[PDB]
């Protein structure tokens, strides 16, 4: 057995603009097992409208998935990814940082 | 194109 | 350019719960093309790519048997390996597969593999000359064996040589527009304090194509070690990357971020400035 702890990256797809239509995705990767549980989160309630990748895995067998969904970024609302996975003591909530 | 052949049980 | 072409196969038990998932993907260089999954709606080998769309109803029903075929040897698979293992029937584990060639600029052949793991681990594969196996451990000696003796690597070989490089070549045609381009990355830095003394630099890489990429950063000519973080996908066929490094306030011109990409003319060189 192994067991490899996923490496996680909150981001638009294109740089954002508020008011203008985007995607937001929760890249998740680097991870094995594959069962995880990833959701989108808008002001700490999850986003149903999402959208995922069909599993696939690295050279080093690790699985890698991108769950994304159609957003229009504004100033007030904050943006978060929640995965949970058997490394995890508890789930991980990832913020949106818009300003890197 | 899947492989046809080679795909055997361990 | 060199291209390959990839199928990735996951089967993970479901103990008590079950027939094993079962999700087959084909990717030709970064881009996939078709998937299959056992829990889909439809039980068929499905596209994924505008340029697969165009194969006919033969080619279709052709994947879909043979993705099948696949995923009934898996569901085999994870029987016999839980009795080499003598696991036992409470946890869940996982076989992954994985073959597939590459042809350099001339799309001539260049490499084949087909590689095995079980729970995450190498378990059994097919060596470069694709005459002859490494086998991870003695429970795969196993494997070896009844593959030597039944003859699977000049199977292999002869799909990882001919017909894999073949379609390979007609989906690089066919999807001409969209495999064989190159998007270089539009590039840009940001800085930013983390202290009264010290400030990120954070060179960017986006929308390119391929996913290949070498990001490094240099003080004073020198490479140096600086966070990285997986090249990530856009969501729209490219992807994106940064790098960065922790600077002392007021060096900021002592550094400077190297980007090279097939899809550079030459290497660029950013500055803060
Ligand atoms: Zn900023």
């Amino acid at each position: 057995m192994i067991q490899r702890t996923p490496k996680i990256q909150v981001y638009s797809r294109h740089p954002a603009e508020n008011g203008k239509s985007n995607f937001l995705n929760c890249y998740v990767s680097g991870f094995h097992p594959s069962d995880i549980e990833v959701d989108l989160l808008k002001n700490g309630e999850r986003i149903e409208k999402v959208e995922h990748s069909d599993l696939s895995f690295s050279k080093d067998w690790s699985f890698y998935l991108l769950y994304y969904t159609e957003f229009t970024p504004t100033e007030k609302d904050e943006y978060a990814c929640r995965v949970n996975h058997v490394t995890l003591s508890q789930p991980k909530i990832v913020k949106w940082d818009r300003d890197m | 194109e899947l492989a046809g052949i080679g795909i055997l049980t361990v | 350019g060199s291209h390959s072409m990839r199928y990735f196969f996951t089967s993970v038990s479901r103990p008590g719960r079950g027939e094993p998932r079962f999700i087959a993907v084909g990717y030709v260089d970064d881009t996939q093309f078709v998937r299959f999954d056992s829990d889909a709606a439809s039980q068929r080998m499905e596209p994924r790519a505008p340029w697969i769309e165009q194969e006919g109803p033969e080619y279709w029903d052709g994947e879909t048997r043979k993705v099948k075929a696949h995923s009934q040897t898996h569901r085999v698979d994870l029987g016999t390996l839980r009795g080499y293992y003598n696991q036992s029937e409470a946890g869940s584990h996982t076989v992954q597969r994985m073959y597939g060639c590459d042809v350099g600029s001339d799309w001539r052949f260049l490499r084949g593999y087909h590689q095995y793991a079980y729970d995450g681990k190498d378990y059994i594969a097919l060596k470069e000359d694709l005459r002859s196996w490494t086998a991870a451990d003695m429970a795969a000696q196993t494997t070896k064996h009844k593959w030597e003796a039944a003859h699977v690597a000049e199977q292999l070989r002869a799909y990882l040589e001919g017909t894999c490089v073949e379609w390979l070549r007609r989906y690089l045609e066919n999807g001409k527009e969209t495999l064989q381009r190159t998007d270089a990355p539009k590039t840009h830095m940001t800085h930013h304090a983390v202290s009264d003394h010290e400030a990120t630099l954070r060179c960017w890489a986006l929308s390119f194509y391929p996913a290949e990429i070498t990001l490094t950063w240099q003080r004073d000519g020198e490479d140096q070690t600086t966070e990285l973080v997986e090249t990530r996908p856009a969501g729209d066929g490219t992807f994106q990357k940064w790098a960065a490094v922790v600077v002392p306030s007021g060096q900021e011109q002592r550094y400077t971020c190297h980007v090279q990409h097939e899809g550079l003319p030459k290497p660029l060189t950013l500055r803060w400035e």
